[PDB]
RNA sequence: GAAAUUGUUGAAAGGGAAGGGCAUUUGAUCAGACA
RNA sequence: GGAAUACUGCCAGCUGGGACUGAGGACUGCGACGUAAGUCAAGGAUGCUGGCAUAAUGGUUAUAUGCCGCCCGUCUUGAAACACGGACCAAGGAGUCUAACGUCUAUGCGAGUGUUUGGGUGUAAAACCCAUACGCGUAAUGAAAGUGAACGUAGGUUGGGG
RNA sequence: AAAUAUGUAAGAAGUCCUUGUUACUUAAUUGAACGUGGACAUUUGAAUGAAGAGCUUUUAGUGGGCCAUUUUUGGUAAGCAGAACUGGCGAUGCGGGAUGAACCGAACGUAGAGUUAAGGUGCCGGAAUACACGCUCAUCAGACACCACAAAAGGUGUUAG
RNA sequence: GCCCUGAAAAUGGAUGGCGCUCAAGCGUGUUACCUAUACUCUACCGUCAGGGUUGAUAUGAUGCCCUGACGAGUAGGCAGG
RNA sequence: GAGAACAGAAAUCUCCAGUAGAACAAAAGGGUAAAAGCCCCCUUGAUUUUGAUUUUCAGUGUGAAUACAAACCAUGAAAGU
RNA sequence: GGUUGCGGCCAUAUCUACCAGAAAGCACCGUUUCCCGUCCGAUCAACUGUAGUUAAGCUGGUAAGAGCCUGACCGAGUAGUGUAGUGGGUGACCAUACGCGAAACUCAGGUGCUGCAAUCU
């Protein structure tokens, strides 16, 4: 759906005389803007509670920024999604530098591997994996080995003119 | 071939309401109609004399005549691109006083009052109705009510 | 009375464009129609 | 040689050009079809009160 | 495009000149549009339009319909105005004085009016005596007395008179006009 | 003494039709306006 | 603990490059700047300079080049149609006149109106004039014999331009 | 027992006080209907809109229709036959879908400048052989709505779960 | 999920064609860019509407002057030529 | 259902239960319980006059129907019908 | 408060099984000359209110009673549905966006209210 911000969203059903001060519920929501974010909120509250937007109210909406945006983190990611013929729960692991970055590559991944558009996905949880070795998926374990190094073979430089007088070299 | 008699297609319309068959209660006959009164029209299937045609079921018109066992109701019916005036002879069993008017009569009688209550005092009234307005600001407290965080829930089968 | 006084505003097409591939779905689905709340100001300025 | 049998297609377009004219409304509508016994009396009632006004202009 | 809410290029519907070619008519109109553009008197605006009207929309006014109007309370010294022709009426025996301004007076009409020592005035003479139509009573004649309108709205139960040439028993008086012959109207 | 249609002369174009629209190059041709 | 920055938004903040237009034709308005005199970008371009004065610009035409362009007429839901007519060109070639009519309009006269069967007259099919009738209208309604339009300021009520 | 659709009402032709007329009606000057006289003006009784509203005459063409989304009958089905509501085509060019009556965009006076729609931007062809993460290797790969088709089933190909 | 098998028709032949394989393919995201008789501003035509203007001593009063909006079209109607 | 000679699955007699599971010419739908069904009593309103109205509609006709007016009657203690 | 006569709403009033009911009322109840109706004085009619009785009618209370009535974020914002896309999918169908929104279910609470008139420890 885009480049994500993450939002705390807080709502409640409207007050009534016999029930002033209804309970107040919160969701974290990944969206490109607060309009999609409040929308998503109402979308999930209605899967959980007797409410809808006409009888509820948004109390607060705030963007949550990453605590340590230049610290590499190992994310565990938990998703529900629909396929062409059923619906399915999934656990993935994503290594990045923010929840927000991490969720972008998730949708990308879900679109690429499983052909799941944004409508078909529910993020259930995004959590930082504190101890390496609770890291489960090998496509990440791979990047945790000590003194890790790797070359980038077959370098291909972008030409800026249509003709060239050399004959390139993919050295690196 | 086709069939289109008078009471055609009216099986459920003129039907009688669950556990409400039999004699009509006497209040239906004690009610009183005057020319000008506004009435709703709905057929009592157990009262074959003086029945509205089904076109007029659900319809609301004005009394123009009062007769021994009936009232004459004028309904405006639209045919082609125009309305024509229609006059109905209905027995009192197929009619009731419409409340389509009380909110008005009740509002008038009230509107006079707060106008007196103003004038006599020194005006500042404002007595047209107004649509739902949007909500004003408000401050919701957290005390006793910290926000509960919910997330979406996994797929599951039960069956 | 004030608002009716104003002839409807005739605007141009947005100068830097609509920001979306397809206009006719809701703002919330990467379209242009509906309540986009305060994001209207960016659109209308681009159009005015 | 068969042909279409029936359709309302386009009929409400036609009715809306000149428009669906609302019923049109009069102060004093006709007493058409009103109880004759009533009307007979109403006729003398009115006659009576007219007299009593032209009188009051003696 | 515009989703038009009403017909484009629509003419107002009202005459704007008369259809007539008569110089003298056109002169009166020259006079009265001036008066109408510069006096804010409503009388002049009404008179301007009436000058444009076709013959049907200006039935004759009879001199007896004039005598009636002067019988209104406080109206006897008013100068009656008729934007049309004024006709005579032997049915009134006693006709009052006054001043009538009109487009045409038939021979017998100006006679009757003049014999009572009243006065026939043309519309321009009226303009000069009453630039704002002061003290003026405009009369129009019966438009829907015409024979044509007899036949407007013909149809069952409408009571409106056949377009017919010969009349008599045996012209359009049988099946459809009486209970014993098919039905009645 | 028109047109269809034809001969000659002159000019031009022509890789499975021709003719047409918007635009300009090139050739030919020409009105106007300067004072 | 104290800052910076990003992001979003605001300024009746300043300022550079480029393109198209220049309608109007005395003055008159709303303003701006000045202590003032005056000035101005304020109800639509002016200032300065050069070239040509002619096929230079422009029109027309033929051709070339880019892109685009299916035979018209017809009936049809749908025709470029593997539906019909049409090789070509001139010339001819189809809602008319009359009797009686409806609506609308113009004109004359108006409770009337209509001279033109006819007569008179003539510069002779014209123009000019006219007596008696007649036709339509001024009464309706009945199958008919028949009868035949004011209780009232020719009525009351509501709207009604003037 | 919905949703969509649907009747009526939201005032001066209104509301209140006084008490006249009749052959109707009441046991009854009781009522009913129509009135006289009196009291309250634009926050006078929701919103939005209103190149005004009403009304009259007369006359053309037409009376083969067809299509799309949705509802929907008959039929195995049909580019089949038949209804419902709207929107279109017919009667209509223009930009897109290469092509095409009906789809998408958008409805047309003669022109300049600008910006867009739907649809595009390797070359044809105006416009990034742009950026970014994956997936896919086909000895008949695949490539954009309407739309110019493919199914059960099966793979120790590869991917993620 | 993508790919592969399952997958047979008649003139030679069609993701529109060329051709394309870390795509010029499939899913998804982000910018920029191209261009409709549409939208914005302007001129000019015409149509409709609302204003102004008889005061002579010069020339169109059906005129002149200001202002606003609008313009598709078969059958068909009317209008000005 | 439970009961009574001949008498049996079915004859006729009784009590209990019974919202209609019956019946109301006829198709089917609606309606109906001190009834609209069943039994009895009195009857001719299935009559006279001429309008208005609803369905079908052109708001023509015809069929059928509704509610009044003006008669004359039927029935019932009566309201009424 | 009871009760009766006339009622309005017509089950919170109905149904099943028990029990309690003072005073008045109502009831059951005695009778067959008279009006009247029956196969039958059972019903219907009359007569007494005397001779008898709360057994029944009636009224009320009981019951993890059947029914009915009311409520709730009980189920369920579910099913269904109006509007949107050159959304997914061979298709059957299905997600999503802006709205409207049930029924069953589950649980809780209840079991006649009341008008006119007369009468009553
Ligand atoms: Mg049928
Ligand atoms: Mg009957
Ligand atoms: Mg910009
Ligand atoms: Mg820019
Ligand atoms: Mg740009
Ligand atoms: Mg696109
Ligand atoms: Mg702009
Ligand atoms: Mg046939
Ligand atoms: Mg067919
Ligand atoms: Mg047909
Ligand atoms: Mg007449
Ligand atoms: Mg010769
Ligand atoms: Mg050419
Ligand atoms: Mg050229
Ligand atoms: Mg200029
Ligand atoms: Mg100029
Ligand atoms: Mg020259
Ligand atoms: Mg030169
Ligand atoms: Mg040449
Ligand atoms: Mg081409
Ligand atoms: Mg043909
Ligand atoms: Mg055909
Ligand atoms: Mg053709
Ligand atoms: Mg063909
Ligand atoms: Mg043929
Ligand atoms: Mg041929
Ligand atoms: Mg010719
Ligand atoms: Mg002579
Ligand atoms: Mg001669
Ligand atoms: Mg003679
Ligand atoms: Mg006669
Ligand atoms: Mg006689
Ligand atoms: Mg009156
Ligand atoms: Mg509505
Ligand atoms: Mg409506
Ligand atoms: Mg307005
Ligand atoms: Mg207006
Ligand atoms: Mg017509
Ligand atoms: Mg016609
Ligand atoms: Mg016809
Ligand atoms: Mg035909
Ligand atoms: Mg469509
Ligand atoms: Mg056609
Ligand atoms: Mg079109
Ligand atoms: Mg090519
Ligand atoms: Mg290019
Ligand atoms: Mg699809
Ligand atoms: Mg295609
Ligand atoms: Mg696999
Ligand atoms: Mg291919
Ligand atoms: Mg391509
Ligand atoms: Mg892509
Ligand atoms: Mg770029
Ligand atoms: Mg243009
Ligand atoms: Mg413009
Ligand atoms: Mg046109
Ligand atoms: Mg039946
Ligand atoms: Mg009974
Ligand atoms: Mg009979
Ligand atoms: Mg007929
Ligand atoms: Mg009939
Ligand atoms: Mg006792
Ligand atoms: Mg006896
Ligand atoms: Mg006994
Ligand atoms: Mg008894
Ligand atoms: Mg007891
Ligand atoms: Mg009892
Ligand atoms: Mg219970
Ligand atoms: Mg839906
Ligand atoms: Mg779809």
């Amino acid at each position: 759906m885009a480049h994500f911000k993450e939002y705390q969203v807080i709502g409640r059903r409207l007050p009534t005389e016999s029930v002033p001060e209804p309970k107040l519920f919160r969701m974290r929501i990944f969206a490109s803007n607060e309009v999609i974010a409040k929308s998503r909120y109402w979308y999930f509250l209605q899967k959980l509670h007797k409410v809808k937007k006409a009888s509820g109210e948004i109390v607060s909406i705030n963007q949550i920024n990453e605590a340590h945006p230049t610290k590499v983190k190992n994310f565990g990611v938990w998703v529900r999604y629909d396929s062409r013929s059923g619906t399915h729960n999934m656990y993935k692991e994503i290594r990045d530098v923010s929840r927000v970055a991490a969720v972008e590559t998730l949708y990308q991944d879900m679109a690429a591997r499983h052909r799941a558009r944004f409508r078909s996905i529910h993020i259930l949880k995004v959590a930082e994996i504190e101890k390496t070795a609770d890291v489960k998926r090998q496509y990440v374990k791979q990047f945790l080995t000590k003194d890790l190094k790797f070359p980038l073979p077959h370098r291909v430089q972008k030409s800026t003119k249509t003709f060239s007088y050399k004959r390139p070299s993919t050295f690196y | 071939g086709k069939s289109h008699g008078y009471r055609s297609r009216t099986r459920y319309m003129f039907q009688r309401d669950f556990r409400k068959h039999g004699a009509v209660h006497l209040s239906t006959y004690l009610k009183v109609y005057k020319v000008g009164d506004i009435v709703d029209i709905k057929a009592n299937g157990s009262i074959q004399k003086g029945m509205p045609h089904k076109f007029y079921q659900g319809k609301t018109g004005v009394v123009y005549n009062v007769t021994k066992s009936s009232v004459g109701v004028i309904i405006n019916k639209m045919v082609g691109n125009r309305y024509l005036e229609k006059r109905l002879n209905l027995r009192v069993e197929h009619i009731k006083h419409s409340k389509c008017r009380q909110e008005f009569l009740e509002r008038v009688k009230a509107n006079a009052a707060k106008r007196a209550e103003a004038k006599a005092q020194g005006v500042a009234v404002q007595l047209k109705r107004q649509p739902a307005q949007p909500r004003e600001s408000r401050i919701v407290s957290t005390e006793g009510n910290v926000p509960q965080t919910l997330a979406p829930v996994p797929y599951e089968t039960f069956i | 009375q004030a608002n009716n006084f104003l002839w409807p505003f005739k605007l141009s097409n947005p100068s830097g464009g609509w920001g979306v591939p397809r206009k006719f779905k809701h703002f919330i689905q990467g379209g242009s129609f509906g309540n986009r709340e305060e994001f209207i100001n960016k659109l209308v300025k681009s159009m005015n | 040689a068969k042909s279409k049998n029936h359709t309302a297609h386009n009929q409400t377009r036609k009715a809306h050009r000149n428009g669906i004219k609302k019923p049109k409304t009069y102060k004093y509508p006709s007493l058409k079809g009103v109880d004759p016994k009533f009307r007979r009396n109403h006729k003398h009632a009115l006659h009576g009160t007219a007299k009593a006004l032209a009188a009051a202009k003696k | 495009g515009i989703d038009h809410t009403s017909k484009q290029h629509k003419r107002s519907g009202h005459r704007t000149a008369p259809k007539s070619d008569n110089v003298y008519l056109k002169l009166l109109v020259k006079l009265y549009t001036f008066l109408a553009r510069r006096t804010d008197a409503p009388f002049n605006k009404v008179v301007l339009k009436a000058l444009f009207l076709s013959k049907i929309n200006r039935p004759p006014v009879s001199v007896s319909r004039i005598a009636r109007a002067l019988k209104q309370e406080g109206a006897a010294n008013k100068t009656v105005v008729v934007v049309g022709t004024v006709t005579d009426d032997a049915r009134i025996f006693e006709f009052p004085k006054t001043t009538v301004a009109a487009l045409r007076f038939t021979a017998g009409a100006r006679a009757k009016i003049v014999k009572a020592g009243g006065e026939c005035i043309t519309l321009d003479q009226l303009a000069v005596r009453a630039p704002k139509g002061q003290n003026t009573l405009i009369l129009r004649g019966p438009r829907n007395s015409r024979e044509a309108v007899r036949h407007f709205g013909m149809g069952p139960h409408k009571g409106k008179a056949p377009r017919i040439l010969s009349t008599g028993r045996k012209f359009e008086r049988a099946r459809g006009r009486r209970r014993s012959k098919g039905f009645k109207v």
